[PDB]
């Protein structure tokens, strides 16, 4: 769905998670390869923003 | 019969004022930056400019 963040909207969905939880989430989703293949871009944005 | 001191009374602003002339005319105060963000116009929308 369209998030419309910062006045700019696009179909893609944005999620945020801490560094520690990301690997655990990856392990949990290892069963689903097609969803993982669908991930588009991963960026390490600073927390302050 | 006047001496060479006559020529001393001469004034030469000609060379000074040719010196003062500007070598380069500046269209803009500082050179314009040329870098296009990958997102594109997106950034300007963030600040509503």
């Amino acid at each position: 769905k369209g998030i419309t963040y910062d006045y700019i909207t696009s179909p893609v969905n944005l999620y945020v998670m801490n560094r520690e939880d990301f690997n655990n989430f990856m392990d949990k989703m290892s069963k689903y390869p097609w969803i993982t293949q669908n991930f588009q871009k991963i960026i390490l944005i600073p927390a302050t923003f | 019969l006047s001496p060479t001191a006559l020529f001393s009374k001469f004034n030469d602003e000609y060379n000074y004022y040719k010196e003062l002339r500007a070598e380069y005319k500046d269209l803009a105060l500082q050179p314009p930056t040329v870098t296009s963000s990958q997102m594109g116009n997106a950034f300007q929308i963030a600040n509503s400019i």
